[PDB]
């Protein structure tokens, strides 16, 4: 019987989701040509 | 802008899919 | 070497005054 | 002791967890990838593309030199690439 | 009419060694700048 | 026994001996101020407020006396250069004397209160323990501060009943003490508007009079009294240090950047006047006016006053000094004697060249001459074997306009170069280097020494604030934590609210 | 039970991540300094302020990305997004340096938040707040280096920029323009940082190598019970070892751990003070007596004079690109250079 | 007389007010649901 | 004068080492 | 002479850009950090064994 | 220090970013390089007769 | 303790040690003045910073 | 709730990070920032 | 005036060294009783 | 500097006068 939405939850997603978005962004950058 | 919708498209899917799969358990809290 | 003349006294006092202060406090701790 | 949230060892081993995060994680990866492939990151943040650092014949940098005319200075440098 | 708040002060020998060392090392450091 | 760093804590429950210590501290400070002034009077040369003003002579308190109206000496000189004034008692010498006398009376007051510490006024009637009603004292002292603050703005600064304050033109040429009217409305908040200082003190004084009255009459609410431990005098120490280091940063900022209360004729130029070529721009305006009224170069430059030229000189920029380069600015570049005149450099083709000025960041800087456009045209090279722009090759000359050298041209490259090496410092002056045995190295001004010292003290005082702050709020465990602390209060989950036992489970 | 007391109850609930009242300051400002740095090193240029690329998007790597300081021409502008420079235009704010002040000011308030959090949690749990007090030294470094130092200079342009190689450039700027290694405040700071590393290592090694045998295992980590009453290592044997090896040794466990707070904390404070002086160019750049002899005696050479020749090369070879707003043009023939190189 | 930057000034003034207002509404609201319990 | 000063201060430190080792407060097991 | 050595090392090897030196800085900054930390935390949790007038 | 003794030196990113035409777009590494070159050309100023300082 | 004339005259001014308005008293009124003051210090800062430019306010020595 | 074993998510997570960073090192030689 | 510059440290130590010796001896007397 | 020294020493004697009078060891019969 645990919550699933907690303060903790907000904290982890406040960090984790931008991280993944940022990583896909940076990935795509390796294939930019000048 | 046509680009601000493709960049946002997959994110809503993710959030809707996570909603439709945790929506019952999150109504149990309600306290 | 054309150093600053007051350097000597500034250094001498810089040492003497705090050291003397600690020696005073130490010697009167020992005698009580 | 515990402060009442579900243990992490329990969640990342849970199946429901991977049902949800098999989609959400890649979706976010794809969104960031698109942010850059569409070229939307350049226009949002003001970052030059490899062809827009200089004009074709210029070698000097577009340095801002006025505090209050500065936004208008940057726009002037960008029109002079056309 | 003696004041009740007075306390004896102390500086042990170890504290004297530490303080003396601090002052001498500070003088060795700053003296070159005093002389300039 | 008490450790050395805790000795002064015997004053904490002894308000009479605290007053004594505070009296002794005040006697020390008043005595230093009188001491400092006398040393400055013994060493100050009043004979040249143009090229040898006080801020070139390492005067620190002299400008604080001058700022509020004291300008003359019992020996009959004034810092404005007026001979024959009769300053009255309130001369530099009379101010110093008064601080000495005051130091001595306060010294005797401090002995009285030390000997007669056990006064009934300091003990609480209810309980017979020494007690101070700090909220009421705050109200009293706040009301007093407001009256003084009001009176200082309403009477001293207005000249209603007092001298006024130092005010100058925008280029520091015509400073003097003047009554100042208050500036209500919005430019009163402009730091360079002196009317704002007057208004600040009138209006701020009234508010403090009122707040002081509020604070005498209304008790603090219990919530605030418990939260801030208002029966503990270290809470005042804590909050007072915070207010002091706040004031200490503001006065460093305003001294560094400039304000109507830190005039250049008292503390010297700011570094920003050099960065933005402030004095150079004005000089150049005056010259391009004179030429429009049909004046020669010699006449237009001859009309630039020495005072104004001296400001366009990097040796007066307070950001050119060094921490262990001690003494007055005159111990560096010398005692300035005269403007040599404005140097104009030309190449063989008659085109005029301009020496790139030294920025404040550089201890040393090369000599580069550009044309009106910025193209490099002449330099003094390091490797000569491939030099293209040397003064020899480019036929560089220097001609002077105004000052000692007016109407002279030099052509031999060695002389032209030495004047170019000084042009990187701005305008060129004759200096007496012999009198003080000056060494050639730039020193900072009182504006720099004030700013350094106050910024450092503000930052240290921040640490004092945190230290006494923590001791006030943690007094209960200052000697250590509870030896029978329960694992339940510090381990996780057991209390729903941290450190609150009523929430168990 | 007012609303203030109910809010206090919830903010101080025991939870995985404690919030408190300090959290209302700490979490928004920390996250925004973090988020802003990450955003700016991933996506934002320094082309208009410095003539520099500074993001992954431009093909910088982790060592060379930075959130770079604003243009000299902004002065000490707060560079508010709604202020007169950027006029609410987000894109042009990024291009003028807004993220630098965004990070620098949110970070300063986050640091306040963190120290308040230390006080807050320390008060709730019942311990003396020496951890808060020690954290004063990081705050003093951050405030003197990132705020005071530029405020005494012409502009934020000369603060450190937020990146790895940007900070190295800082380092070297300070050598060539300020002679910061010669500054006794920086030396004291060096001694407290190295000394603190020394203490860290020597205390941990000493304790690991005077454990009592409190279990039968070759892994000695399991023979410690946190509730146990007894010292887990021998102070007495440790003191004899060091007294005979080094001549003196700690005998007081409390003095030892206070000394450990004191050394690194005091070091950072001292270096802070030196940097405040450098805000003003109040340098320990020279030794007058050495310069007076050197100038008259071309055969007098010391390591002090050699280093200043190095400083002079740094200044001339690095100024035009490092301070582009000055438009320094240095013809080859004025560049200071020894033979051949 | 209202200048561009005074308009800017009020904007960020109204902005901060809103941000802080929303924060404490949420936090008071949550704290009123999720009340501690005391025997 | 400055050479003497530096060496003087150095010499006082070496003597301090000697006293601090051989005339410390002995640590006693009390 | 130590500073002479450091400056010239940087010219000739770009030691600042070398990850082993970056690890040295993590080692020493971290060492000081953890030194202050451990001292402050033991010092914060000293058991009351003395009055306010004596050294703890 | 022991491996730089054998001249295996720090990362070199000098002129590593270039634009579509091939102008060099300096980074902070290039600014470091400008300071390194000021150290290089001035250290031991009378000691090199040949253009590379190889040890 | 020693009584003195001046002491007796001042004695009322140091006699309410510990006396507190109940509860929260004027705290809300204090908070309002604090908030006003912060706004006001903010205006002063931004004028000096030239982030707030007002008509007739020339933050220069040429004022 | 607890079915997928920990060692497996570690391995997978671990290979996933290897790939993303491996790609970053690839990019240090290709396209922008490669010096070519 | 062109005085001997060492006259100052001569004077300072002349006062300081013997004075400190008396002060030390007196303070440790007082904390005996 | 010599003027300061002279007046400092004079000042120190006057202060000594004050302590020797008002903070003397009081003479106590037997
Ligand atoms: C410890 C715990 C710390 C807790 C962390 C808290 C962090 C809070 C956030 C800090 C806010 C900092 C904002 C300060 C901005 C600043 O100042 O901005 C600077 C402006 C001054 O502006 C500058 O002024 C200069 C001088 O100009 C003047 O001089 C010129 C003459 O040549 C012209 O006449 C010009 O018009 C005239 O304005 C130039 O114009 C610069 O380009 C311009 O930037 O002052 C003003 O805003 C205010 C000046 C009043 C000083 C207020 C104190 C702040 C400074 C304290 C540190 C100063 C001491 C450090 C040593 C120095
Ligand atoms: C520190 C507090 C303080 C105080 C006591 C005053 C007091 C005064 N101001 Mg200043 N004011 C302040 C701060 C303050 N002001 C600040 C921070 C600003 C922003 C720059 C201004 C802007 C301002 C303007 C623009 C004008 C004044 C004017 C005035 C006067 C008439 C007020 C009026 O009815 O305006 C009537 C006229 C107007 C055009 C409306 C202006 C309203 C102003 C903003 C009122 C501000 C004061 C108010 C009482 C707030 C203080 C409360 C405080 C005691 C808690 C009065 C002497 C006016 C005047 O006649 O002097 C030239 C005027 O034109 N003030
Ligand atoms: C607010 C402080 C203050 C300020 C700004 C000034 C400013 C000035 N004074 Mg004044 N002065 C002051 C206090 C101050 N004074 C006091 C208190 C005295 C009495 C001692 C004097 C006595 C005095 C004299 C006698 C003279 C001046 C002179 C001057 C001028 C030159 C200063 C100089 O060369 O400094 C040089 C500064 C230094 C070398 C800096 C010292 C700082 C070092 C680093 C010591 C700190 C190290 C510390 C111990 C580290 C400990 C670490 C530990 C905690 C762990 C200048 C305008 C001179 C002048 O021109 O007169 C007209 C002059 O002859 N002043
Ligand atoms: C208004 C200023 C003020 C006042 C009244 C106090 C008062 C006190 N402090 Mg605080 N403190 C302050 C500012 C202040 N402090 C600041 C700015 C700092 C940060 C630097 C501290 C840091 C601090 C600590 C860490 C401690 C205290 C302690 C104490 C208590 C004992 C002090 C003592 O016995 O010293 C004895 C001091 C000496 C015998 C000599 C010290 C010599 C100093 C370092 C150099 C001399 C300076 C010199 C004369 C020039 C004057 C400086 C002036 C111009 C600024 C006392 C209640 C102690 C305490 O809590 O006791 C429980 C304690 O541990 N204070
Ligand atoms: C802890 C929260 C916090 C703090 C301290 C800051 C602090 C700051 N932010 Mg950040 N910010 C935050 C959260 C926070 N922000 C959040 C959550 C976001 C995302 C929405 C942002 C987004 C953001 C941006 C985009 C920018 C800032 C900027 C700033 C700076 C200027 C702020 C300003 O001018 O406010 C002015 C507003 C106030 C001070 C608030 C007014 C407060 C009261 C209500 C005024 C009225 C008082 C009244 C008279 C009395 C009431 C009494 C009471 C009982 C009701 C400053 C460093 C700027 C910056 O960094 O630029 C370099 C900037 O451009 N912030
Ligand atoms: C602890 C000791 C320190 C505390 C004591 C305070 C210092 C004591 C000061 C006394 C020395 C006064 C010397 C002043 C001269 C000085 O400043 O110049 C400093 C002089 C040196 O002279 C300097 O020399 C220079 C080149 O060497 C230049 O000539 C300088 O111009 C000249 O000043 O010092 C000495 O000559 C020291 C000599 C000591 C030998 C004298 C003893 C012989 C006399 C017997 C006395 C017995 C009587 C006992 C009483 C009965
Ligand atoms: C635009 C609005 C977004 C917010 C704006 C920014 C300001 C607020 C940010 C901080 C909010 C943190 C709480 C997040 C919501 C939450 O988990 O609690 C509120 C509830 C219940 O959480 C409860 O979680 C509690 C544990 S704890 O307090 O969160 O640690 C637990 O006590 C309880 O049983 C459980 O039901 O969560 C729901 O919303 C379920 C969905
Ligand atoms: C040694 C170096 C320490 C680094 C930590 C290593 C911990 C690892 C450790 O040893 O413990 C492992 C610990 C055990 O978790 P559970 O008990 O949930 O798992 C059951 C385990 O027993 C089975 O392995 O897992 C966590 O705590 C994971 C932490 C995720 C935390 C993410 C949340 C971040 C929140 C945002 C930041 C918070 C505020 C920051 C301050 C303001
Ligand atoms: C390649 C990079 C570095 C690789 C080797 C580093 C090993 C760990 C660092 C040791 C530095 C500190 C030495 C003094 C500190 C010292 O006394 O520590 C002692 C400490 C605990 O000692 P034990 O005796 O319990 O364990 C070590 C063995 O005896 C195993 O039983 O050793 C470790 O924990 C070993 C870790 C090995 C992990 C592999
Ligand atoms: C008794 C009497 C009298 C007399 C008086 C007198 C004569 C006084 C004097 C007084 C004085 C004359 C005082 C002074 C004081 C001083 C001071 C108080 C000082 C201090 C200083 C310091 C504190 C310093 C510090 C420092 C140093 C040393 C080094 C560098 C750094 C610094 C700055 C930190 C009369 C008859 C009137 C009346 C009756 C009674
Ligand atoms: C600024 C801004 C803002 C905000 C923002 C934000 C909040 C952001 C966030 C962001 C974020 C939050 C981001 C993040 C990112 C991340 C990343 C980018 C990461 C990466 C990572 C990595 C890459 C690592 C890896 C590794 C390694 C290297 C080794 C070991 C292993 C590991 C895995 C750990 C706003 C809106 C207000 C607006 C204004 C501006
Ligand atoms: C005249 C200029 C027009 C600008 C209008 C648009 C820009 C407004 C964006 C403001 C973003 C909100 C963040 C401000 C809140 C941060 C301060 C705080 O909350 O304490
Ligand atoms: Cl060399
Ligand atoms: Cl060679
Ligand atoms: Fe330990």
């Amino acid at each position: 019987s645990y919550p699933i939405f907690t303060v903790r939850w907000v904290a982890v997603h406040t960090l984790a989701v931008p991280t993944i978005f940022f990583l896909g962004a940076i990935a795509a950058m390796q294939f930019i040509q000048r | 802008d046509w680009r601000v919708l493709v960049v946002l498209l997959p994110v809503l899917l993710a959030a809707g899919w996570a909603v439709r799969n945790i929506l019952p358990y999150a109504v149990k809290q309600v306290q | 070497m054309e150093v600053n003349q007051l350097g000597l006294i500034a250094t001498a006092l810089f040492v003497l005054v705090p050291s003397v202060f600690l020696i005073i406090l130490y010697v009167q701790t020992e005698s009580q | 002791g515990t402060t009442g949230e579900r243990p992490f060892s329990d969640i990342i081993t849970s199946v429901r967890y991977w049902v949800i995060h098999s989609i959400t994680i890649p979706a976010l990866f794809i969104a960031g990838w698109l942010f850059v492939s569409t070229g939307l990151a350049y226009d949002v943040f003001g970052t030059p593309r490899p062809d827009s650092y200089y004009a074709q014949e210029q070698r000097s940098i577009p340095l801002v030199t006025d505090r209050f005319e500065a936004k208008q200075q940057v726009e002037t440098f960008l029109e002079q690439l056309k | 009419e003696p004041n009740p708040n007075r306390q004896p002060v102390e500086l042990n020998r170890t504290s004297l060694y530490l303080g003396l060392l601090l002052i001498l090392v500070l003088a060795l450091l700053f003296s070159s700048y005093f002389f300039n | 026994g008490l450790p050395w760093y805790r000795v002064h804590t015997v004053l904490i429950n002894d308000p009479g001996r605290l007053i004594a210590a505070h009296l002794m501290h005040t006697a020390l400070v008043a005595g230093w101020a009188g001491s400092m002034a006398l040393y400055e009077l013994a060493t100050f040369d009043p004979s040249d407020p143009v090229l040898n003003p006080m801020w070139r002579q390492g005067m620190f308190v002299l400008p604080f006396m001058a700022r509020l109206g004291v300008t003359g000496s019992w020996s009959g000189w004034s810092i404005t250069g007026e001979t024959g004034i009769d300053p009255g008692f309130w001369s530099f010498e009379g101010v110093a004397l008064a601080h000495i006398v005051l130091s001595g009376l306060l010294f005797l007051a401090a002995c009285w209160h030390w000997v007669y510490w056990d006064l009934e006024l300091f003990r609480d009637p209810r309980t017979g323990e020494p007690a101070l009603d700090l909220p009421k004292m705050f109200g009293i002292h706040l009301f007093l501060a407001g009256l003084l603050c009001f009176g200082f703005g309403a009477f001293h600064l207005t000249g209603l009943f007092g001298p006024g304050m130092w005010v100058s033109d925008p280029y520091g040429l015509t400073g003097s003490v003047q009554p100042v009217a208050p500036e209500w409305g919005p430019d009163g908040f402009n730091p360079y508007n002196p009317g704002g200082v007057v208004a600040h003190h009138i209006a701020a004084g009234i508010v403090g009079i009122i707040a002081g009255l509020f604070h005498i009459l209304v008790r603090p609410p219990q919530r605030l009294y418990k939260a801030l431990r208002m029966g503990n005098i270290e809470t005042v120490l804590s909050s007072s240090i915070a207010a002091v280091f706040f004031a200490a940063f503001v006065v460093a900022g305003t001294m560094w950047y400039g304000s109507a209360t830190t005039p250049i004729e008292l503390f010297g130029p700011t570094r920003y006047q050099w960065d933005s070529s402030y004095f150079q721009q004005e000089i150049n305006r005056r010259v391009q006016a004179s030429l429009a009224s049909g004046a020669t170069l010699e006449e237009a430059w001859s009309a630039i006053p020495e005072k104004l030229a001296f400001y366009d000189y990097i040796g007066n920029n307070p950001a050119k000094g060094g921490l262990f380069r001690t003494g007055p600015m005159n111990k560096g570049d010398g005692i300035a004697q005269a403007w040599k005149g404005h140097a104009v450099f030309r190449n063989k083709e008659g085109e005029e060249l301009f020496v790139r000025r030294m920025p404040a960041f550089f201890e040393s800087f090369p000599v580069i001459l550009t044309d009106k456009n910025g193209v490099v045209k002449a330099d003094i090279p390091f490797r000569r074997a491939e030099s293209k722009y040397s003064f020899e090759q480019q036929g560089v000359t220097v001609s002077f306009y105004g000052g000692e050298l007016n109407g002279q041209t030099f052509t031999d490259p060695p002389t032209v170069k030495s004047y170019a090496r000084k042009a990187i410092f701005g305008e060129i002056f004759e200096f007496d280097t012999e009198t003080l045995n000056s060494d050639g190295i730039f020193r900072t001004s009182p504006r720099g020494w004030f700013t350094f010292a106050h910024a450092v003290f503000a930052l240290l005082f921040f640490f004092g604030h945190i230290w006494h702050g923590a001791r006030t709020l943690f007094r209960d465990v200052f000697s250590g934590i509870d030896p029978e602390l329960s694992p339940e209060q510090v381990e996780w989950g057991f209390y729903q609210k941290v450190g609150d036992v009523t929430t168990r489970r | 039970r007012g609303w203030f007391d109910i809010l206090d109850d919830w903010l101080k609930r025991d939870r995985f991540v404690f919030v408190g009242w300090s959290g209302i300051l700490l979490f928004p400002c920390a996250y925004l300094a973090l988020g802003g740095w990450l955003t700016g090193t991933t996506f934002v240029t320094s082309w208009y302020t410095h003539g520099l690329a500074s993001s992954y998007l431009e093909g910088c790597n982790f060592l060379t990305v930075a959130v770079s300081t604003p243009a000299n021409s902004m002065g000490h502008s707060l560079l508010l997004l709604w202020g007169p420079e950027a006029q609410g235009d987000f894109t042009r704010w990024c291009q003028l340096g807004g993220l630098w002040t965004f990070i620098a000011l949110h970070g300063a308030f986050g640091l306040i938040g963190f120290m308040l959090r230390q006080f807050e949690i320390a008060r709730l749990v019942g311990v003396r707040p020496y951890n808060a007090i020690a954290f004063s030294a990081p705050i003093a470094v951050f405030v003197s280096v990132f705020l005071i130092y530029p405020l005494g200079q012409s502009s934020w342009f000369f603060a450190p920029s937020f990146g790895v190689a940007a900070i190295f450039r800082f380092l070297l700027f300070f050598q060539g323009f300020h002679n910061w290694t010669l500054n006794p405040f920086h030396m004291m700071g060096v001694a407290g940082v190295l000394g603190g590393a020394l203490l860290c290592a020597i205390h941990g090694a000493t304790v690991e190598n005077t454990l009592f045998q409190d279990g039968e295992g070759a892994s000695t980590f399991r023979a410690f019970n946190p509730t146990q009453a007894e010292e887990t290592y021998s102070m007495v044997t440790a003191n004899r070892f060091w007294s005979q090896i080094f001549g003196i040794a700690f005998s007081n466990k409390r003095w030892l751990h206070f000394f450990m707070l004191f050394v690194p904390v005091t070091g950072l404070w001292m270096s802070a003070i030196g940097v405040v002086g450098l805000a003003l160019n109040l340098r320990s750049y020279d030794f007058i007596s050495q310069e007076i002899r050197a100038a008259e005696d071309p055969e007098f050479e010391t390591f002090y004079t050699k280093n200043l020749l190095l400083n002079e090369g740094i200044r001339a070879w690095m100024a035009p690109q490092d301070q582009p707003h000055e438009n320094f043009v240095f013809p080859e023939e004025v560049l200071p250079r020894g033979n051949a190189l | 007389t209202i200048t561009p930057s005074l308009k800017g000034f009020f904007i960020g003034l109204l902005s901060g007010a809103v941000v802080l207002g929303l924060t404490f509404a949420v936090l008071i609201a949550i704290s009123q649901i999720d009340k501690v319990q005391r025997s | 004068m400055e050479t003497i000063t530096y060496v003087f201060i150095f010499a006082c430190i070496i003597a301090l080492f000697f006293f601090a080792i051989f005339f410390r407060e002995p640590p006693r097991i009390t | 002479g130590t500073f002479n050595f450091m400056i010239v090392f940087q010219a000739e090897h770009n030691i600042l850009m070398h990850p082993f030196h970056q690890l040295g800085v993590a080692g020493v900054f971290g060492g000081a950090l953890f030194c202050a930390m451990h001292g402050s935390l033991v010092t914060s949790s000293l058991i009351r064994e003395t009055t306010e007038t004596e050294s703890a | 220090i022991s491996t730089m003794a054998f001249n295996l030196n720090g990362f070199n990113f000098n002129h590593s970013v270039i634009d579509a035409k091939g102008n060099v777009i300096n980074t902070w590494a290039d600014i470091i390089n400008r300071a390194n070159l000021g150290m290089e050309v001035m250290h031991e100023r009378n000691a090199h007769n040949f253009p590379l300082d190889l040890a | 303790a020693r009584r003195t004339w001046l002491g007796d005259i001042l004695r009322p001014l140091n006699s309410e040690y510990g006396k507190v308005a109940p509860g929260w008293g004027t705290t809300p009124l204090m908070a309002v003045f604090m908030g006003l003051f912060l706004v006001f210090l903010l205006i002063i800062l931004e004028i000096y910073n030239s982030t707030l430019i007002l008509d007739g306010v020339n933050v220069s020595w040429k004022a | 709730g607890g079915r997928i074993p920990l060692w497996i998510v570690a391995t997978v997570a671990g290979m996933g990070v290897i790939v993303i960073v491996g790609l970053f090192f690839y990019g240090a030689y290709a396209g922008l920032g490669s010096s070519l």
